[PDB]
């Protein structure tokens, strides 16, 4: 807003290219594609003005699993197979000792923890180590399904309620601000 | 070549005074009377069959088609005009005249004594077609990255139009009104030389419209749902929610391809995509496409009308000869008939469930 | 419609205070050709203009609008919910995305 | 190129006399004025067909846009003042002139007497784009001009 | 140096562009009477920019690392190390102090 005041709008939540005054100055298809999706992430995540989103989890049954326990930011989730509820998280909560972790119990053995993953980036990390996929069943859902060890599965099921949730921090994975706004050749 | 004798030169020598020797050879002073008609339906029908025979050159990849448009719709020094001031001058031998009915449209150009006609007339057109060369000008001076030639045929499409229903229609609301003994002129004097000059700012749009129309859905479609059921009949699925997001009725990722690049040329009244019948230039739709979107958007407004994939629908048992019990089991949602009262049992497609499938037994 | 000297208003300004200072008894030419063929020019910009408060409002307003709560309860009968953060970002009086459009 | 057989040096020489050849060879001093006007009519026609086929020579690299600048508006060494001196010679032939209507804009420019004193008037534009010429010669050295050029692009 | 230049791409190829395209048989001259009144223009405002880059090239980088990594495995082969946190802050492939110094 101090530099592309002409050329670029800010349309809607996109940024897009303004048609008026664009004689013979393109931009790089990659910063456009960059800075829109670092604007698609600012409407999921960081609405109010820092980071804060609500997701709401609902456990799944598996084949010969007693008890699995997903703690987040002092946030606990124990499932001993009843009749399941959802349970509205909330992300990054300020709280003494900010983690994810991972815990399931089986039939044969004692309980084994899938992943400790403490900082304040611990969810993302336990999302990106998921097996995610679309669900039908739930609408906005994605039926997360971790493998522990042993042949054992871990199911799960996020359904958010704006966009893709803190799902959407996995457009982040491996990303990188374009060094060109407009490109010369 | 029309060959003579039917001109304005012709017309002061040798005629006038030569009819008039066989008036000597029905009273002799009525043989003019009689002779001028039978020579002026003559007269103009040597020229109406000189000038629907004419063609204009045929021209192509861009440089042409401004040298046209600068030769013709120039200043004194053009044609087209001294061919319509040697027939200005044509339509008033005699004394407006005993011509009237054959040069009639076509004098009803150049008069501007044509005071209440609509005013239709060639001198407007000319500059009507000298701005088409202008905005193509442009296109013959920069063009750089083969871009901001479509920016101008991109008005072409999606309704930034608010000039070009008139520099295409004015060619041909003149000569489609001329006289119809005209036609085959006016298609070539008028409709024909703009023609070819839309037809190489609008034909590489259309063909780069389907490089557009490829990278944002189709190559996304068949990227992701080939040989998925039920596009074949294979094990693998298609998955419902990303099925959502493409052909739902607002906001999935044709809707808002439509109505993002072709908002002039298609509109969506009701449920269905109607093309524009005005604002085409010819532009020939793909008779498939409208056929596929037209099946795209009547699945959205039953299966998906909620913006997400579900319905809900009812289901009466029914019997036959030789049966006891008939159980169908969808989604975890039971029924089981033996031959009772029927009763209609409200199901859910798709249900939230871990084991997602039919039986029948 | 809010400002002034674009200038499609003053040439209107110019051509009216010509016609009125000529006599009061050539009114009727004064303002055949004075006053007319400016005026007849913004008869003629608006209805197009008026569309591209369209075109700018489906793709401004709509299409966020429908890009976050198509198919959320309370507006479609469904299971899931609209998002009251950003729900508040759009209907607003002051610095919403609906007022601040406006 | 004009075909020559129009300019002033023919009008005053061999086509003067060489009207009085054919009009001895209808009452002739009544076609005098229905020869003339025939070819004042094409004495402009070819000249209107001359100005308008002139384009200008494509530069590139902001110094030879910045030294036509200095060549366009540059009195006693340029076009444009020079050309339109003999365009103002060749809009006086005859005797204001007969084809003083067509010849009658173009030498309205170059006037700069100016009894309103808001004519457009080809000075006060040649003062015009000399101060764009300054411009580009603040930018184009003296001192780092990419961070200048911006500045003057970003505000139009 | 760094690409501030909107220039100077003219007026040291422009007595280049002549003489080089003169004729080659009067090379000899055109170098005499082109490019080397241009040259000797040049090489006296370029020569005190390389002259006194060099000491903005160890007063950033090559001071601060000769200071500190001198005598160090593997710079050399003594017990003493260079601390890998301070390699890294010279030489990262965009962050660097020497990629933030080109």
């Amino acid at each position: 807003q101090n530099n592309l005041s002409g050329v670029l709008h800010r349309e809607g939540s996109r940024w897009v290219p303004d048609t008026i005054n664009t004689r013979g100055l393109t931009f790089n298809p990659a910063f456009l594609k960059a800075i829109n999706t670092l604007s698609e992430i600012a409407d999921v995540a960081f609405t109010t003005g820092n980071a804060g989103l609500h997701f709401e989890l609902r456990p799944g049954t598996a084949a010969g699993v007693m008890q699995t326990t997903l703690i987040t930011d002092n946030q606990k989730l124990i499932y001993v197979n009843q009749m399941p509820v959802w349970k509205r998280f909330t992300w990054p909560a300020d709280t003494e000792a900010p983690g994810a972790s991972l815990s399931w119990v089986s039939t044969q053995a004692g309980t084994r923890q899938y992943a400790d993953l403490p900082g304040s980036w611990g969810l993302i990390r336990l999302l990106e180590m998921a097996r995610r996929k679309a669900a039908p069943g739930v609408a906005s859902g994605w039926s997360l399904s971790w493998q522990a060890q042993d042949g054992r599965m871990l199911n799960y099921t996020l359904r958010t309620e704006a966009g893709e949730g803190p799902l959407v921090l996995l457009k982040l994975r491996n990303f990188v601000l374009p060094e060109t706004v407009f490109e010369l050749s | 070549v029309v060959p003579g004798m039917f001109t304005r030169q012709a017309w002061e020598e040798a005629v006038l005074p030569s009819i008039d020797t066989v008036i000597n050879e029905v009273s002799p002073e009525a043989l003019r009377q009689r002779l001028t008609t039978r020579y002026f339906a003559d007269f103009g029908n040597a020229w109406l069959n000189f000038l629907n025979s004419l063609h204009l050159r045929k021209a192509q990849t861009l440089s042409d088609v401004t040298e046209q448009l600068t030769l013709m719709a120039d200043v004194r020094q053009s044609p087209l005009v001294a061919l319509m001031n040697t027939l200005a001058v044509q339509g008033c031998t005699g004394q407006h005249g005993p011509l009237a009915t054959t040069f009639g449209p076509v004098l009803a150009l150049m008069d501007n004594q044509n005071n209440s006609a609509d005013m239709l007339n060639l001198q407007t057109y000319l500059t009507r077609v000298t701005q088409v060369r202008l905005r193509l000008q442009q296109i013959a001076g920069s063009s750089d990255p083969q871009a901001m030639m479509q920016l101008l045929a991109q008005t072409v499409l999606q309704g930034k139009s608010v000039d070009l229903t008139d520099t295409r229609d004015y060619g041909s609301l003149t000569a489609a009104g001329l006289g119809q003994e005209w036609y085959g002129f006016g298609q070539t004097v008028f409709v024909r030389p703009m023609e070819q000059a839309w037809q190489q700012v609008l034909t590489p749009a259309a063909e780069s419209l389907n490089a557009r129309w490829r990278t944002a859905v189709v190559d996304g479609w068949n990227n992701a749902f080939s040989g998925r059921y039920p596009f074949k009949n294979v094990s693998s699925d298609a998955s419902l929610p990303l099925l959502a997001k493409y052909l739902n009725t607002d906001t999935g990722r044709i809707a808002r391809f439509l109505q993002n690049n072709l908002s002039g040329v298609l509109h969506r009244e009701g449920s269905r995509w109607v093309p524009d019948t005005i604002n085409t230039r010819g532009l020939t739709f793909n008779p498939a496409f409208l056929k596929a979107i037209n099946t795209l958007s009547e699945i959205a407004d039953v299966a998906f009308t909620t913006g997400n994939a579900g319905l809900h629908f009812e289901l009466r048992p029914g019997t036959a000869a030789g049966v006891m019990q008939t159980t169908l089991i969808t989604d975890n949602q039971k029924l089981i008939y033996v031959n009772q009262m029927p009763v209609w049992k409200r199901f859910t497609w798709p249900a939230d469930t871990e084991a997602p499938g039919a039986s029948l037994s």
